[PDB]
RNA sequence: AGAAGCUAUU
RNA sequence: AUUUUAAUAGCUUCU
């Protein structure tokens, strides 16, 4: 009934499950080849296999049950355990996908096949997936126009751009590991001092990617823009997963300073920008400069070779050498109490039974093994090989939220430092800290190294501490600390854009805007806008900074270079996103005194964490609207400007090879007005027009889940998520706050308000012994009480109660101080009044 | 002056951990170069002349390096030394099913190059 | 008075740090597991028994 | 009424 | 051994 297709048409357009002699000619013309079987049709076609694992609902994947059981991957009985789909709780699922990887090379192998005999036979057609069988046997070859034999041209866009997610998810090309390509015969011994695989890469295009229309480029360093650069960086990652695990990282070369030799790093074999190549080198120097030697003392190329071997079995990850003698551990002390606070709390009426408030958030201790658990948790990040037909319009539109920024280069007396006394990283901080590298190196030294940034390549080592923080649950976080010698670079490229998007006000993001001073009033009136049937579907992100996919990443940080069209050269540039990758994407990690490899993911040291998490929170909401109007049958709508759009959609994914600037506009006006966007890192609150989404035209809750099962290899339940249908009330939850309507004078303002165990649970617990007098630190419970005065206004008697409490105990510690400003109600109400 | 003593911190650094370096696989090993590029992964796993093995239980540790020598990263290994999660010496007639509950877990293998 | 219990049982385990109770690693997690489990308990009644349990390690001395 | 420094809170 | 971003309160001096 219900089949996969993918469609163009007069009007309609679109992947989505529509219910179901020239060509005869054509059949003798295309039978020479193998792949032409319709006898052996399988009952489903990789247009369904595509769809299912693109599209994946809960309680609706039948079809890729069936799937599974029919072609041998695992038994029926796998589906009887409860959640077995999810990455996260069942990591044995990615066991049971790799099974059909071999069924998915075959494809490919017989896709080129047929391509060749197409071409050979003078025909000219477009590739589809509907037409294939999943063994890949071609058939449905109608609508093929002929030509002069030798000179016939197949287009396959769709085909190929649709099916590139499935190529990781199943590992299709794990067999080119293997002599002459077997399963059975044993694996390839590469030499070890092999770096290059530039030709073997061009053999792996040239064998499954015959006839794709755009050039390849093995290294990046050739390409012509940013958008080749995304076009080259896709294909890349699958052919980075053939290779031995040892070729990718730095490149060492022997120099010699003042005749001593001397090891260090002048190249790069990304897994996604091919191999890159410095271009200042000295093979003889001598007397070194400061902004060369910190270089020279920055690189993992002699810190890895000056150390011993280590073979780690307690993570899956890739490690790579031991700097220390022996492993070091480290555990967390559990938190203080505050006796005073709780006996004077138990006495004025609190912690009784049976009362809606109680104690919930506490600091745990944790044992030696819970700092590399929680490394190990980068299991989660996955090798993802993105559409890229789908990425290149996606990152258009996404573009076009930052274009009322201003951007560039700035000199070295025009940045900002916020906090100077924090940490130099790893190995900076056994000699000093973050300001003694500051007011050392002189402001022609910084503008050198930012100008040495661009001409060749510098990889780094941060390191790995805990977190001593209050929480509800029990689970270890750590926190990564980058060098001084990257945040530099970076500051100087990012920090004009960074401080005009926490400036500007009124926009999408909406970072750097306050919620006092009826700042929550202003923002939640924004989002809602003129949406017609006003609806909000915050959601929540799992695993968010260990899943993320390289390809994302990578983009982000493109976009965020888009305002250098003038100060840089695009040589200049390309070096930049190199930098960036070197040292954020992929980088030694120092957890715990050994070095290892770090696949992916973002760090919490890097500068633009916040600002990249809101890049890719859209790209993934902008996705999600793509996917859920192309999946939407197109002969269901009344709208006739949606149906132009949809149709254009399309076109403007796969049929075109220049950004139409025309369709960028009308689409970025469609979401501005029907899915309106409240953007902080990976919170979001979205109003939305519930009747375009009750009918398929918007995203969904459902549209999320589907796009972060494939673009981000993690599993969205609805339990984090939450709708509200009454404006009156606003969002359920965003930033950990709660809202509601309350009277303020003449004017109704809603107010946010935060849980109320977490606010006692603060004051009953300190992570500090000496902040157990709270004589000499009172201002520690006046600002618990800003945050905690909006729960007076509560319905539930109960919850106002505690900033009385809070209100009370400040009285208390007065009389010992001793002014009333504290001690006054109104102090905490001119707070949430729009006068500042 | 303050970039005076950093400077000189870092470059001895850059000095003294040159003759920390192997001197047996120095000239061996680092001497060695196919055309003046290698990469870096490869560096350690065999200019070091010792090796560091950390075993989370006892099924592992009959799995990977059971016996006084053990083979690993094409090279015969001999086992120095084996010391425990609190940094004590531990004898090799410990390690055994009966005394696995009484091992305190991870433990610390510490070979020589053949 | 169920809350009355996790706070005795985190002051009472900061004392093991006083006394520098880490030198045994396989005891510091028993402990810490015992803590945590305590705070995380929904009925009152099965965090009696641990906290008493956590006591009797502290008398061991 | 604005700068700048320190501390604390979310 | 303790990272990045943003918001606020307090206090300290400068005119
Ligand atoms: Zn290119
Ligand atoms: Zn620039």
């Amino acid at each position: 009934v219900y089949r996969a297709f993918d469609i163009y048409n007069d009007k309609v357009a679109g992947f989505a499950k529509f219910l179901k002699q020239h060509e005869e000619t054509i059949y003798n013309l295309l039978k020479d080849c193998p792949a032409v079987a319709r006898q052996r049709l399988t009952k489903y076609t990789m247009a369904d296999l595509v769809y299912a694992l693109r599209h994946f609902d809960e309680g609706n994947c039948d079809t890729l049950k069936e799937i599974l059981v029919t072609y041998n991957c695992c038994d029926d009985d796998y589906f009887n355990k409860k959640d077995w789909y999810d990455f996260v709780e069942n990591p044995d699922i990615l066991r049971v996908y790799a099974n059909l990887g071999e069924r998915v090379r075959q494809a490919l192998l017989k896709t080129v096949q047929f391509c060749d005999a197409m071409r050979n036979a003078g025909i000219v057609g477009v590739l589809t997936l509907d037409n294939q069988d999943l063994n890949g046997n071609w058939y449905d070859f109608g609508d093929f126009i002929q030509t002069t034999p030798g000179s016939g041209v197949p287009v396959v866009d769709s085909y190929y751009s649709l099916l590139m997610p499935i190529l990781t998810l199943t590992r299709a090309l794990t067999a080119e590991s293997h002599v002459d390509t077997d399963l059975t015969k044993p694996y390839i011994k590469w030499d070890l001092l092999k770096y290059d695989f530039t030709e073997e890469r061009l053999k792996l295009f040239d064998r499954y990617f015959k006839y794709w229309d755009q050039t390849y480029h093995p290294n990046c360093v050739n390409c012509l823009d940013d958008r080749c650069i995304l076009h080259c960086a896709n294909f890349n990652v699958l052919f980075s997963t053939v290779f031995p695990p040892t070729s990718f990282g730095p490149l060492v070369r022997k120099i010699f300073v003042d005749g001593v030799p001397f090891v260090v790093s002048t190249g790069y074999h990304f897994r996604e920008l091919g191999v890159v190549h410095n271009q200042d080198v000295n093979l003889h120097s001598s007397r070194l400069s400061f902004k060369e030697l910190l270089v020279y003392a920055a690189d993992p190329a002699m810190h890895a070779a000056s150390g011993n071997l280590l073979l780690d079995k307690r993570t899956t990850c890739f490690s790579v050498a031991a700097l220390t003698n022996n492993v070091a551990f480290q555990t967390v002390k559990p938190g203080n109490f505050n006796k005073d606070f709780y006996d004077f709390a138990v006495s004025k009426g609190f912690f009784k039974e049976g009362s809606s408030v109680e104690l919930k958030h506490f600091f745990f201790a944790q044992d030696g093994n819970a700092a590399i658990s929680d490394y190990d948790y980068y299991r989660y990040n996955l090798p993802t090989m993105c559409d890229i037909r789908q990425l290149l319009f996606v990152v258009e539109v996404v573009d076009k939220y930052f274009d009322c920024y201003d951007g560039g280069c700035i000199n070295a007396n025009q940045v900002i430092v916020n906090n100077l006394d924090k940490s130099a990283g790893f190995p900076f901080n056994k000699w000093g800290k973050a300001r003694l590298y500051y007011d050392s190196m002189s402001y022609e030294d910084q503008d050198a190294l930012f100008a040495y940034t661009k001409r060749n390549v510098i990889p780094t080592i941060t390191q790995m501490n805990l977190k001593y923080a209050i929480s509800a649950k029990n689970r270890a976080r750590t926190v990564a600390g980058v060098s001084i010698c990257s945040t530099m670079t970076n500051r100087q490229f990012h920090q004009k854009l960074l401080k005009s998007i926490a400036a500007t006000r009124g926009a999408t993001v909406v970072i750097g805007t306050s919620k006092f001073y009826g700042g929550w009033h202003n923002m939640l009136k924004t989002v809602y806008s003129d949406v017609e049937n006003p609806h909000l579907m915050g959601w929540d992100y799992p695993k968010c900074d260990r899943a993320m996919p390289n390809m994302l990443r990578i983009m982000a940080s493109l976009v965020l270079a888009r305002k250098h069209t003038t100060c840089c050269s695009l040589s200049h540039r390309f070096y930049r996103l190199a930098n960036e990758c070197a040292q954020v994407l992929s980088e030694m990690v120092m957890c715990g005194g050994s070095l290892y490899v770090k696949p992916g993911g973002t760090s919490s040291g890097d500068a633009t964490t916040a600002y990249a998490n809101s890049v890719f929170n859209i790209c993934q909401a902008v996705t999600a609207n793509v996917n859920a109007l192309l999946s939407t049958d197109g002969n269901k709508i009344a709208d006739k400007y949606v149906r132009n759009l949809q149709h254009r959609l399309y076109e403007c994914l796969y049929r075109n090879r220049d950004v139409d600037t025309d369709f960028v506009n009308e689409f970025y006006a469609y979401l501005r007005k029907h899915f309106s966007m409240m953007i902080l890192a990976d919170d979001a609150v979205v109003c939305f027009n519930s009747t375009y989404a009750s009918q398929g035209l918007v995203a969904s809750i459902k549209n999320f889940k589907s796009v972060l099962y494939y673009q981000n290899n993690v599993f969205m339940s609805e339990a984090k998520c939450w709708t509200e249908t009454d404006l009156t009330k606003g969002p359920h939850e965003f930033c950990s706050q709660h809202t509601m309507l309350v009277k303020q004078g003449d004017d109704y303002v809603y107010l946010p308000y935060p849980d109320p165990s977490r606010i006692l649970g603060a004051g009953c617990f300190v992570d500090d012994i000496v902040k157990t007098d709270g004589t000499l630190m009172i201002e520690r419970f006046v600002s618990l009480a800003i945050d905690a005065y909006p729960l007076t206004k509560h319905p539930n008697q109960e919850y106002a109660d505690v900033f009385h409490l809070y209100l009370q105990y400040i009285r208390k510690l007065h009389d010992e101080l001793t002014t009333s400003r504290y001690w006054e109600p109104e102090f905490y109400e001119a707070m949430y009044t729009p006068h500042t | 002056d303050k970039r005076a003593k950093v400077t000189s911190a870092m470059q001895t650094m850059l000095f003294t951990m040159l003759r920390k370096l192997d001197n047996d696989a120095l000239n061996n090993i680092i001497n060695n170069a196919r055309d003046g590029c290698v990469p870096l992964n490869i560096i350690p796993l065999t200019t070091a002349a010792k090796l560091m093995v950390v075993i989370p239980d006892y099924n592992t540790y009959k799995n990977t390096c059971d016996g006084t020598t053990f083979t690993y990263a094409s090279a015969l290994w001999e086992i120095q030394q084996v010391v425990d999660a609190d940094s004590k010496i531990v004898q090799l007639s410990e390690i055994s099913m009966d005394n696995s509950p009484n091992l305190a877990w991870p433990l610390i293998v510490t070979a020589l190059r053949a | 008075k169920m809350s009355d219990v996790k706070c005795t049982s985190v002051v009472l385990l900061s004392v093991l740090q006083q006394l520098r109770v880490e030198s045994s690693s396989k005891l510091w997690a028993q402990c810490v597991q015992l803590h945590n489990d305590i705070l995380l308990a929904k009925d009152t009644t099965e965090a009696f028994e641990k906290m008493v349990s956590l006591l009797s390690v502290l008398l061991s001395m």
